[PDB]
């Protein structure tokens, strides 16, 4: 039932399976013409592109990772510390 | 049987000892014997390290059993595996088998 | 000859009865646990050799901790039985004798055998509860086996703490058989939770949380 | 049989193995909480080694000359000599250096000090040593309680589970002693003044290298 900032008790670690459904369903909005926040360097390849957002936290999207007893979380990609 | 034991120099050292392999099985009995010690005993049958000396004991001797047929094939597998296969057998209390009657006659949804 | 062993192996019972009353957790000390052969035999056998069971029965008292942490535990009352065959009466003296000095659990030893009439009437008397145990088979405490790890019987709030912290059901835990000879070692009931504390190989020490059927 | 027989049980945000009914088969993933691509065989030099050796190496007298302290490992060694707070730091270190003895004692009773862990320290040591030019004769600005407290602040920054009750607590010292006397061990005043001779950057670039690879092989949850 959406346990609050101070009792959040899970990794603060972004996980590959997190990077990589942050990285597959950003990368297909990116490639259904979703705004881009991150200033392009030539790039076509839309995994690219969420690559180079990812590399600077600019993927505007929250995880509700799901515990176990029926309770969630919500860490915004932002906050979570990649790699 | 060659046997490592700590020596008062700081290393383990090899002192041979008379072990007595069996052939055939009671343990009970074995047990209870005078001029053994009733600490230390093994058996190749892990039902009856099941009944005898409880679930624990059960568990370890399982994980004794599996270890064994991998360290004899010559080829090595993690602690992590194993542990859970033989963590998995001992769940509900005894030993459970890995069968269609082992998992197929407890709950877990009627499609699974 | 035979009536020697048959002292050894009695003794090496009672030693054995004491480390398990011992570890339930009642008081009683090391030297009395520690105490010789010869001085068994020089106080539980007559002058002729053979020992007397009936003297050998006695009465645990609860320690100051066991007290701390279990308030509804009580004192216990130790017997054993001359007769090779426990008869109905015998089982009658043990339970009325319990009632009389108003004892919450009781241990009963037998030789080879009782009558079902008498393990029929055992659970007579609530909350009160007897452990039938074997002269036998208490020959060698199971406890002090290298593949036996150590077991803690927790306690009510213990175990809410538990299934709180990590928010489980009774019924998710590992479930643990009342056959179990270390189930009846401790004298373990219904929806108790008991923690086994095992030397791991790939962590040093390791814990586990069981809990009987 | 072993596929059908082993499938619906994974990992949760919890650190905990349990099947999809939520019967908890192991509190924690391999009893350490780490994945099996990042272990390593290592040696600990708790066990190995005689008495005489072991007194030899992990005893750092400062007021006494059985096992003195050779002042020219550091630049300091001329004051460091005489000194009581560093030499019973040196006496809480070695206790815990034989109480960890006696415990692996306990636990491994084969002998063998070969166990597979995960960090490995000797690979960081040496990129430390060729990172940083360490070579022999070159005194060192380390002291001992850089040293002992260095060791003591990366006890506490290794983490597992990321609660802090009582049973949360006891699980991860329970699940990171092996590691820590392997770290207690290998993380010596002798054996970093004497043999290894690193300094000061070199020395924190050592902890931050094993907290960091320690913080990369903990098991991800969700992981079949």
């Amino acid at each position: 039932k959406a346990i609050p900032k101070d009792q959040r008790a899970t990794t603060p670690y972004m996980t590959k399976y997190e990077r990589a459904r942050i990285l597959g369903t950003r990368a297909l909005q990116i490639s259904m013409n979703a705004p881009v926040f991150v200033d392009l360097e030539g790039e076509t390849d839309p995994l690219r592109i969420a690559m180079k957002e990812l590399a600077e936290k600019k993927i505007p999207l929250v995880i509700r990772r799901y515990l176990p007893d029926g309770s969630f979380e919500d860490w915004s990609v932002e906050e979570l510390i990649v790699d | 049987y060659d046997r490592k034991v700590p020596s008062p120099t700081g290393e383990y050292v090899k002192e041979p000892e008379w072990v007595l392999e069996t052939d055939g099985v009671n343990l009970s009995e074995v047990m209870t014997v005078p001029g053994i010690d009733p600490t230390r005993i093994y058996t190749n049958s892990f039902i009856d390290i099941m009944e005898v000396l409880g679930i624990e004991a059960g568990r370890a001797a399982l994980y004794k059993e599996v270890y064994n047929v991998i360290a004899s094939d010559g080829s090595y597998v993690n602690y992590r595996h194993m542990a859970l296969l033989v963590d998995v057998m001992t769940t509900q209390g005894g030993l459970t088998s890995v069968t269609r009657h082992g998992f197929n006659r407890s709950n877990t949804g009627a499609l699974m | 000859q035979e009536n020697e062993r048959n002292i050894s192996r009695l003794w090496r019972a009672f030693r054995t009865v004491k480390e398990m009353v011992k570890d339930r957790g009642y008081f009683i000390t090391q030297e009395e646990v520690e105490l010789p052969l010869e001085d068994f035999k020089a106080k539980y056998c007559d002058s002729m050799g053979r020992p007397q069971r009936k003297m050998m029965s006695f009465q645990a008292n609860p320690t100051e901790e066991s007290i701390s942490k279990f308030p509804d535990m009580g004192s216990l009352w130790v017997e054993f039985c001359d007769e090779p065959s426990v008869g109905v009466k015998t089982m009658k003296t043990f339970v009325i004798h319990i009632q009389e000095k108003n004892f919450q659990t009781g241990i009963f030893v037998y030789q080879n055998n009782i009558t079902p009439s008498a393990m029929k009437l055992v659970p007579s008397i609530p909350p009160a509860t007897i452990e039938t145990f074997n002269e036998a088979a208490l020959v060698v405490n199971i406890t002090h086996h290298e593949l036996v790890p150590k077991h803690i019987r927790l306690s009510s709030d213990e175990k809410r703490e538990l299934l709180k912290r990590y928010r489980l059901k009774e019924s998710q835990l590992p479930r643990i058989q009342r056959a179990d000879p270390v189930a009846l070692y401790l004298g373990l009931k219904r929806g108790e939770v008991v923690k086994i504390i095992r030397k791991s190989e790939t962590s040093g020490r390791y814990a586990s949380y069981r809990i009987c059927m | 049989r072993l596929v059908k027989a082993l499938e619906d049980i994974m990992v949760h945000y919890d650190n905990t193995t349990r099947n999809s009914l939520g019967n908890v088969i192991q509190f924690i993933y391999g009893e350490d909480g780490m994945d099996a691509a990042h272990i390593e065989k290592q040696s600990l030099d708790t066990i190995g080694g005689s008495d005489a050796a072991f007194e030899k190496r992990y005893r750092v007298d400062l007021l006494n000359t059985d096992h003195t302290l050779d002042p020219s490992l550091l630049e300091s060694g001329s004051e460091i000599l005489g000194d009581l707070k560093l030499q019973v730091l040196l006496d809480e270190e070695y206790k815990q250096l034989v109480k960890d003895r006696k415990f692996l004692r306990e636990v491994f009773v084969d002998g063998e000090a070969n166990w597979p862990l995960p960090v490995n320290i000797r690979r960081i040591i040496q990129n430390a040593q060729q990172t940083f030019h360490i070579d022999h004769t070159k005194p060192s600005d380390l002291t001992i309680k850089d040293i002992v407290l260095g060791v003591k602040d990366l006890q506490e920054n290794l983490l597992v589970l990321r609660g802090k009750n009582e049973i949360i607590q006891n699980a991860q010292r329970d699940a990171v002693t092996l590691f820590c006397c392997l770290l207690r061990s290998r993380l010596a005043t002798r054996r970093v003044l004497q043999e290894y001779r690193l300094t000061k950057q070199a020395f924190d670039w050592v902890l931050s290298n094993i907290e960091a690879q320690f913080l990369r092989s903990v098991v991800h949850p969700g992981e079949m």
